[PDB]
């Protein structure tokens, strides 16, 4: 049986929060911990946080070290922490077992945790924060665009001890991954029945009306899960797809979301539930920890890893660290970036739309250099097959699947992402020159005049040239305005730096 | 002869353009090191040195941490007195 | 008398150990020591290259008492070497499940789903087995074929794997398992021991062992020590060595691949002298069927099936 | 039914015995232990004989002193030990 420190150690952590502080001591057995370990532990902000970082970073280690570690603190003036620790050997609490065990039934989710990740803080604190409260009707959304790791974030909190001792040890996962029309809805409803009880007699009748018979089910359901021990659980849901679907499962408690269409996270409200977002900028991969993910995949030193900063998704990140480890890009190659994977999951993931009404315009939004804003009125040029009103209907039709637009709301649309961008090959054939050259329309009016001119914001003064890019040069050499002094200087205009002399601190 | 390091209560490191078409932007906006009496620059650049009113060591590095314990370690006011030895 | 029992009905698997084995030290000894530790949620794997005799060094240890008796004479073999999709599934999981008990009614329902059917079963099971004395039983699974698959079986606890393809070891990751490979040159077939099994087929002394050493793989040396003792080959003749039975093995065990997408690439590699290395950026000369990155991508894709590449 | 720390103060010791030294603190608040008090105690020669002069010095006094007393370690690096006997208050073991 017997059990091994990391696997006991993460159990008690207020006893070893509360009393004990990393900082106190660096008496650092450079084997043990390295330097640039406790270099980072202490520059943490609070216990909770100091704490913690602690054994994450312990339980990435060899036993060796760990069982000289509960040696180590011994020595240290406190030994009273650590006699309780040496209650591993043979006396596993009969609680404690409980939950020893269940992490593997967790872990076997294997890939997961097996390998790949780094855990992170924010968004990992403030969700044990919620779920630790959320009493038997409540929600907690995870928000995140495509990718942003929310079904990981999701679990790691879950498998947290003093989370899976509150809900008692009974943790439900399905994915409503394939959740459409009443028919799927009640299998993957079915199966959450067999979790709970290995009996179910079919005895609510088998009568064809399929809106009927779950209703049945769902009615059997709530009874048993509030009636009993079970009282406190939770399901969780991935990946929630349908707006309904959710109203399957009402019934329950405790219940927890990930989701990445816009239309859920607004269809609840902060009155019953809370949120978590990922896009927040505070919550999302610090630039220290790309370093620790990125490293794991190339098991390479500090000295080999990536410069220039490549993003904060951890999807196409992987695929990234991963064609490393195995395939081409060389690691400083990248610009074909493993297409297929990266395609293959950005292909799908757009499979919701009306192909002809709608995935026609996709095609289109490859005009647009990338990362900027585009207004509005400009966009109503560029498609024309659906028309007038129809440009916002449009966006907010789009945007409501996540961020596929990604709304700035004054004027203007923005780029959806590098994703959806990135994706390929804008393809769209005759559309160029015309959608490009068309898309001149507005200055050739305005020539020479008195004073400022009635030109448009901040995107013509940016990337007009881009679209003269598919124009004649010559007639741009005309209008490119290098010869224009007037119109050129506008530019810079708005430009200003926040500090001293110089561009930026705000805008170069 | 790359960058221009220039700050107030930014703690930003900007560039510094040498005749010549080509120029270089960066930012920076560090951790706020504010109400330092002096700054320098070290040689590897990997290194920074820093003091404060009563007086600390902040150590930075310039590609995209503090003790005054064990010895002496008193508690005053520091003046603007430093230099560097061989 | 429990124990001194139930080894012949291991045993009543006949020819494995019946004549033909010489034990091991060292893979065996590194893996009774994990075996043992292994509390109610964990694995084993065991890899090894085509042959190299995983599912022998398997049983041998689940012989040796001392295990025999931390597990409460509750020992499970099954065999995945035919699981595909669901249906098959079903199937070679249902036939665990009366080994356990012999008494099941079909009463959740024959409704015709075939996915829903299952998760119905692997239900009643995964109770079942945790529950009650069967608290510490072991599965084992002879020649893990698909990657999922597992996901079948991993209610339970204790299991043990065998595997060729790369693929499953690499799923696994060693936060829940630990490994044991037979490739590792350690681990495999002291040149001593190829005298001990070599002997046993040929019967005969010491001075009548092969000179000039053969391999280590178990299969495939098996075939030879076999083809001496009855058909051709002489011990010295030996080019031939009995194609059809070598083949028969060899052959299905490349029934995997997309035959025109990969079988005809293959065939190409027998371009290469034997035993060396061949630049990448060679190999992309040879198909040319299919191109530009698709070499590593092949390569991959092939790799990912045990050492193919 | 209230409890009162000199009442239950005397139950648990290991603890208080073995990972707590009285001479490794003298904060001596003048009220609460006199000077010769804790003068004597030191004098022991072990702490099986060192923690245990303490608790008989204690409880020949008035509550309100060890009342402040059960305060007072706080105050002091380690407040581990007073936690479980902050577990007087609704919490007397069933056993206790
Ligand atoms: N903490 C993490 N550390 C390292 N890699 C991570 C982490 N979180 C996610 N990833 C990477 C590795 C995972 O293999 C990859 C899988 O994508 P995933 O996180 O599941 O996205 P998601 O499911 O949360 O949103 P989506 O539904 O769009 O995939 O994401
Ligand atoms: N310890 C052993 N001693 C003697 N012969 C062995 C031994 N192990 C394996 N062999 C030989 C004899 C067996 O008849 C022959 C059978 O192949 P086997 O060991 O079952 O391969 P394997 O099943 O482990 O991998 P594979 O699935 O590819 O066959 O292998």
């Amino acid at each position: 049986h017997q059990y091994q420190y990391k696997d006991i150690l993460s159990v008690f952590e207020d006893a070893f929060v509360d009393n004990f502080d990393c900082k106190d001591v660096q008496d650092m057995p450079k084997s043990i911990l390295s330097k640039e370990e406790i270099d980072h532990i202490i520059m943490s902000k609070d216990a909770v946080s100091g704490t913690l970082r602690l054994f994450w970073t312990l339980l990435s280690k060899q036993e060796e070290m760990v069982q000289k570690f509960v040696e180590e603190v011994l020595r240290i003036n406190y030994k009273f922490l650590m006699s309780p620790i040496k209650t591993e050997q043979r006396q596993p609490s009969m609680m404690t077992r409980m939950y020893i065990e269940q992490r593997d039934r967790l872990y076997n989710d294997n890939q997961v945790f097996a390998k790949y990740n780094v855990s992170r803080l924010q968004p990992y604190l403030k969700l044990r924060q919620a779920l630790l409260e959320l009493r038997p009707a409540k929600n907690v959304l995870i928000d995140g665009v495509l990718g942003s790791g929310k079904t990981w974030v999701a679990l790691d909190v879950c498998l947290s001890y003093k989370v899976q001792c509150k809900m008692d040890f009974k943790i439900f996962w399905l994915n409503l991954k394939n959740c459409n029309s009443p028919e799927t809805v009640l299998e993957m409803l079915q199966k959450l029945l067999y979790q709970i009880d290995p009996n179910w007699t079919s005895r609510s009748d088998h009568s064809s009306n399929i809106k009927l018979r779950i209703h049945s089910i769902q009615a059997e359901l709530r009874r048993l899960l509030k009636s009993k021990p079970y009282e406190n659980c939770l399901l969780v849901l991935l990946n929630v797809q349908n707006a309904k679907a959710w109203n399957a499962f009402n019934l329950s408690c405790k219940i927890l979301l990930t989701t990445r269409f816009k239309q859920v996270t607004d269809f609840l409200s902060a009155a019953t539930t809370t949120h978590i977002s990922l896009d927040h900028h505070s919550m999302t991969l610090t630039p220290d920890e790309v370093k620790s993910l990125l490293l794991k995949y190339l098991d390479c030193r500090p000295q080999d890893l990536p410069r220039e900063v490549l993003t904060t998704n951890p999807r196409r990140l992987s695929i990234i660290a991963e064609s490393i480890r195995d395939g081409l890009a060389t690691w400083d190659n990248w610009k074909h970036v493993n297409c297929d994977k990266l395609t293959t999951i950005i292909e799908s993931s757009l499979n919701v739309l009306e192909p002809a009404e709608y995935r026609k315009m996709f095609d289109r939004l490859s005009v647009f250099p990338p990362s900027a804003h585009i207004p509005t009125i400009l966009l109503s040029l560029i498609w024309f097959d659906v028309i007038k009103s129809d440009v916002m209907v449009v966006v907010n039709k789009l945007h409501k699947y996540s961020l596929v637009e990604k709304q700035p709301k004054e004027s203007t649309i923005s780029i959806p992402s590098i994703y959806l961008e990135l994706k390929v090959k804008l393809e769209n054939e005759y559309a160029l020159h015309r959608s490009i050259v068309d898309h001149y329309n507005i200055p050739k009016t305005f020539d020479s005049d008195d004073l400022i001119p009635p030109y448009l914001d901040q995107y013509f003064y940016s990337h007009i040239g881009h679209h003269l890019k598919n124009i004649e040069h010559p007639e741009r050499m005309t209008l490119f305005r290098m010869v224009f002094l007037d119109f050129r200087f506008l530019e810079q205009k708005i430009r200003h730096d926040s500090t001293a002399w110089n561009a930026s601190g705000s805008i170069l | 002869d790359f960058c221009l390091i220039a700050l107030a209560s930014g703690q930003i490191l900007l560039t510094d353009v040498s005749l010549e078409g080509e120029d270089t932007y960066l930012l920076r906006d560090e951790s706020d090191s504010s109400d330092i009496l002096r700054m320098a620059v070290f040689n590897q650049q990997k290194h920074l040195i820093t003091l404060h009113c009563n007086g600390s060591v902040k150590l930075w590095s310039l590609w995209p941490n503090s003790v005054v314990k064990r010895f002496i370690g008193s508690y005053a006011n520091l003046k603007i007195v430093a230099f560097y030895l061989n």
